[PDB]
């Protein structure tokens, strides 16, 4: 019934972020959604004495056909006091990533039952804009804990604990983890049963429900031991052309920045002449051993690679063509903590930006499961193209950080 | 007495830590003080200000300014200090409507609520902070002290508090009149409807009544300003819009601030006047802010102007928006990184027009530029009409497909069609994905001495063809490009080229069609002539030979 004292950090003000342009149909959706939250007390109109703004928009979650309000709280989150007071944190469950299966559940509606600090409310301010600036923006602040705010899970943590203990002690093999508006449920079971254990975990939340949520009935399916980092692999051929050997030496030289004793002297030897690129070169005996050796070296781990929860995760993405995308997550260049590929990206066979947007979501999800935090993306796209279109294809209730690559990597190949 | 509803007050506060103002009252003439005392009496007699005791330690200076040939003073309070100490307010007037966004209505009425501005009370706890002093004649009595009971002219909060208050009052009227539109812009109200002008002046009358409930009246003599309304540099007519007259200074000498006027006014015109160009004119404002420097024109800037004045010669009109008709956007390539566009619903009737200029870069291509102009027009259109237009673009379906599928970045343009209006955006060359069978292999290398700027560029080929050219006034980067240029110059129509230059790959893999580097352009011009080029990269200093048999010849 009673709130929790929340503040900003030292000398930082509340967010003052420009609201970006919205289509008429997303404006209509937000007018209907916000008009109802107001009747239910979740939000209240505000006057011009509140100078704070956070951007707002409307998505359709995976398989639904009803609009959802998404608030881009990235700026409030950066500025929101770290919640270490009682607990040093949620010591990330290293077990979650080993489970055969992990189901992701939107428990976001839970938060709207808990009220917000009275003092803090002004910082949750957002604007439903009007077309052509014809009417002033419809201005609102939160009364209850908002979806997408970092404080929402931290405040609700105690409440979430007391809703879970029955199930967690009923099923002690199940791993359960909360990031933002999302609950992540892992097990070592077969699917039919897993699907059962999920449906059961809804009957708990529906029971604490009365004491119809709109997006609480949905379930996403991962396989984090059916994930794989990727070895570097070299071709196996009977016939090498000069071109084939130039590309091998290129990839081995690149690989040499990651791995110690990768040698190219004996294969480079083969490339000394001014030969036609399509001409076949028999490998020498030293060249065949150097190649065999390099293979051996690539079938091992990278040496001295560790996670560091003090440092940023960085995620790089290359467009490989034909709907295929490569990625790598690191903190130190050449120390990859995860690498990956995506070939099948959904129903976007002629839309590069929809594909990049799905890849960023999938990479961000993997990142939540492994380290319980989102990485900083380096997107192979112009800022203005990305900032025009990403919100049309976005389905998640979190939003990571990103920057733009403007110079084409040579490396794309070395992962092709 | 008919009970008028009071206007609920907006809680106001000073910045966190900052206190109110204490500025010395300026010494005034006897003439001026008399003028103020009369005004401040009439203001006090209306409810707007009030006399305060001496405990109030807050002073905002006051002045009297004479209206041009009006033997009559008006009162000016210099709030510039109190503003700096007043909290921030949400500002919604960042953006103003665009006339092309307006839906045409049979009847539109403009009402200015000129009186109603002071009708809005200030926050009780904040009044004390608005204190000003009328100094007495000869400074022999203590000056008459006053505080505001209403929003002052020239205060930080008055714009924002006025609008929030007008909006709150209008809400029920709009709600219960869906068949009319009211647009609030600063102190004005614009009222439109598709109703017979009987049913319309009726609904206008009701809105005067509804504004009376909060004790606000509007002119009996119906506003002297009638169509065309002159608003924010535009002209609004019943059936069309345009900008207010654009006259270009004819002159003998063109100076600096007289081009920071010719840009702004040519850009303003470009939203309806199709094919304005400002590039050769914005070229002159490069760097130098010496605001009275005569800069000579270029011979490209006198023919771009004889285009401007022939476009500005006869007036052009935009139409208003019809939500039931489709939204089309069409783009033309003008040259020198310049693009022009029209947005329309019906052939030859433009809602509006505009231009896009190439972003500052070393290297560029036409398809990237077209992509950027599409995104500019997409966002602009979302702002004005709440939707993306269908595009008509001078690029073939097959060109675009080759481009996006082979481009290393992710790219997208929304729904569009080819329009065959030269010049067509095209791909000028395409690099092979595989080495070419029976094409000569040129192994190229260049290097320069960091101290002497002396270097060499050349090649050895699989046929024993060779060249080394000595160069002066060069760098490693320039020699690496020149080597590639010599192979292109000296090979047949199909050719394989091996370089160790990460620099040259970087530029060529970005597919420039145009460059500021004259050496990159020459490379582009050879690539255009070739039937097939394959560019292979090998790492340096591995004595990849022809990169070793030519790193030892070019470092000699
Ligand atoms: N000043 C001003 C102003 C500014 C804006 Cl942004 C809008 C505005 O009124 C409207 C409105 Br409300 C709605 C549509 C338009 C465009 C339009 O239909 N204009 C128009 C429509 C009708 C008449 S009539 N027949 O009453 O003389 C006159 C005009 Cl200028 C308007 F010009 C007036």
């Amino acid at each position: 019934i009673e709130t929790v004292p929340v503040k900003l950090k030292p000398g930082m003000d509340g967010p003052k972020v420009k609201q970006w342009p919205l289509t008429e149909e997303k404006i209509k959706a937000l007018v209907e959604i916000c008009t109802e939250m107001e009747k239910e007390g979740k939000i209240s109109k505000i006057g011009p004495e509140n100078p704070y703004n956070t951007p707002v928009f409307a998505i359709k979650k995976k398989d639904s056909t009803k609009w959802r309000k998404l608030v881009d709280f990235r700026e409030l989150n950066k500025r929101t006091q770290d919640f270490w007071e009682v607990q040093l944190g949620i010591p990330h469950p290293a077990g979650l990533k080993k489970k055969k299966s992990v189901t992701v559940l939107d428990v976001g509606d839970a938060y709207f039952s808990v009220p917000l600090d009275e003092d803090f409310r002004k910082y949750t301010a957002f604007t439903i804009p009007s077309i052509n600036n014809e009417t002033p923006g419809i201005r609102y602040q939160y009364n209850v804990l908002p979806q997408g705010w970092k404080g929402s899970p931290a405040i609700f943590q105690s409440s979430m604990t007391k809703i879970l203990e029955p199930f967690k002690k009923q099923n002690p093999d199940i791993v359960i983890y909360q990031y933002m508006d999302d609950l992540y449920v892992g097990s070592d079971l077969e699917i039919g049963q897993h699907r059962t254990k999920i449906e059961e975990l809804r009957q708990h939340l529906l029971r604490w429900g009365l004491t119809e949520p709109p997006f609480l009935w949905m379930g996403y399916e991962l396989h984090p031991d059916k994930w794989t980092v990727q070895p570097i692999v070299l071709p196996e051929k009977d016939s090498w052309t000069v071109n084939d050997i130039q590309k091998l030496v290129g990839k081995l030289n690149w690989a040499s920045q990651i791995y110690p004793g990768i040698k190219v002297r004996q294969l480079s030897k083969l490339l000394r002449g001014t030969k036609a690129l399509t001409e076949v070169i028999p490998l020498t005996e030293e060249a065949e051993l150097e190649l065999a050796e390099n293979r051996e070296i690539l079938k091992e781990p990278v040496h001295g690679v560790y996670y560091d929860p003090s440092k940023d995760l960085i995620a790089e993405i290359q467009k490989q063509g034909q709907g295929q995308w490569t990625y790598q997550i690191y903190q130190e260049p050449f120390k990859n903590l995860k690498t990956g590929k995506y070939a099948r990206m959904r129903g976007a066979h002629t839309n590069d930006v929809k594909q990049l947007t799905e890849a960023v979501q999938k990479i961000t999800t993997e990142s939540i499961v492994i380290w319980g935090k989102t990485p900083k993306f380096k997107l192979p796209i112009q800022k203005e193209t990305w900032e025009t279109w990403w919100t049309e294809y976005w389905q998640a209730t979190w939003i990571p950080e990103w920057e733009f690559v403007n110079t084409p990597p040579l490396v794309k190949l070395w992962y092709q | 007495m008919v009970p008028i509803s009071p206007i609920e007050t907006v809680p106001v506060k000073l910045k966190p830590g900052m206190d109110g103002p204490k500025v010395k009252q300026w010494p005034l003439t006897e003439e001026k003080i008399k003028a103020l005392v009369e005004i401040c009496t009439e203001m006090e007699k209306e409810g707007k200000i009030s006399k305060i005791g001496p405990e109030n330690p807050y002073n905002t200076p006051v002045f009297a300014i004479k209206k041009k040939d009006s033997t009559k003073w008006r009162k000016l309070v210099d709030f510039r200090e109190l503003n700096k100490r007043t909290q921030d307010f949400w500002e919604v007037q960042l953006g103003i409507p665009h006339p092309a966004g307006l839906k045409k209505k049979k009847s539109v009425t403009v009402l200015d609520v000129g009186d109603a501005y002071f009708s809005v009370p200030l926050d009780e706890d904040f009044r004390k902070y608005t204190a000003f002093t009328i100094p007495s004649i000869n400074n022999e009595t203590p000056g008459i002290r006053y505080q505001y009971n209403v929003l002052p002219q020239g205060w930080k909060g008055s714009p924002a508090i006025f609008q929030s208050s007008m909006t709150k009052i209008l809400e029920p009227f709009a709600a219960q009149n869906p068949d009319i539109v009211i647009y609030q812009y600063m102190d004005d109200l614009y009222v439109g409807s598709d109703l017979e002008i009987g049913q319309h002046r009726t609904k206008i009358e009701e809105l005067r009544q509804h504004l009376l409930r909060w004790g606000l009246t509007t002119p009996d003599k119906k506003h002297q300003k009638e169509p065309p309304f002159l608003w924010m540099g535009y002209e609004l007519h019943p059936d069309k819009w345009t900008v207010q007259p654009i006259v270009l200074p004819e002159k003998d000498s063109w100076t600096v601030n007289d081009i920071q006027k010719l840009v702004g006014k040519l850009n303003w015109a470009s939203q309806i006047y199709p094919g304005i160009k400002v590039r050769q004119l914005s070229k002159l404002l490069r760097g130098t802010k010496a605001l009275t420097e005569v800069i000579p024109l270029t011979e490209e800037a006198e023919l771009e102007l004889a285009e401007n004045r022939e476009i500005l010669k006869e007036p052009v009109h935009g139409v208003y928006y019809d939500p039931s008709k489709d939204l089309i956007a069409e783009i033309q390539k003008q040259g020198q990184g310049q693009w022009t566009y029209q947005i329309y619903q019906e052939p030859f009737k433009n809602l509006k027009t505009g231009k896009y200029a190439r972003m500052r870069g070393a290297h560029t291509n036409d398809v990237k530029q077209l992509t950027e102009a599409v995104q500019k027009i997409t966002t602009e259109s979302i702002v004005i009409w709440g939707k993306t237009p269908k595009f008509k673009l001078p690029i073939q379906k097959e060109t675009w497909e080759t481009w996006w599928t082979e481009y290393w970045q992710a790219t997208w343009i929304p729904e569009w069609e080819f329009v065959n209006t030269p010049p067509l955006v095209k791909l000028w060359y395409q690099l092979e994905k595989e080495p070419i069978v029976g094409a000569e292999t040129f192994y190229v290398d260049g290097a320069a001495n960091r101290e002497t700027k002396l270097g060499k560029a050349g090649y050895v080929t699989n046929k024993g063809r060779q060249k080394v050219v000595p160069l002066t006034n060069t760098t490693n980067q320039k020699t690496e490009l020149q080597a590639i240029y010599l192979a292109l110059q000296d090979s047949g129509l199909e050719v394989n080229i091996v370089t160790d230059s990460q620099y040259a790959l970087g530029i060529i893999q970005a597919q420039p069609d145009k460059s500021e580097s004259e050496l990159v352009n020459q490379i582009i011009e050879q690539l255009i002539k070739k039937e097939k080029v394959y560019l292979a990269w090998v790492p340096a200093h591995k004595g990849i030979g022809g990169n070793e048999q030519v790193d030892k010849l070019v470092s000699a």
